[PDB]
């Protein structure tokens, strides 16, 4: 009915935790805000010319 | 020095880099001093003056 379970892969000892989550997205009791996403940086140092 | 070669005692070599001292040259990892080998080209003139 009610719950939605999510499954922690490194677990401690046995821990189960319970947590609220509002349809609006500002009743989150956390907020995680992005700002830029992966930004790809290439390059090659002139000393070695080896591609970083 | 020329009488030592005839000898045997020295001989003309002419070798490669290692392929693990090479890839690593002016930086990269951790390296200190290697630097390159490089080359150039000068060019100068020459005059002349004409008599009678």
């Amino acid at each position: 009915g009610k719950y939605r379970v999510y499954i922690d892969q490194y677990a401690k000892q046995d821990y189960f935790t319970v947590g609220y989550k509002g349809p609006n997205e500002m009743d989150a009791g956390i907020y995680y805000a992005p700002y830029v996403a992966l930004t790809p940086l290439r390059g090659s140092d002139p000393k070695n010319f080896q591609p970083v | 020095i020329k009488k030592q070669m005839e000898a045997g005692a020295l001989v003309e070599i002419a070798e490669g880099m290692a392929t693990s001292i090479a890839e690593l040259q002016e930086g990269f990892n951790g390296s200190t001093d290697n630097p390159w080998n490089e080359m150039g080209f000068r060019i100068d003139k020459q005059v002349i003056e004409a008599k009678s």
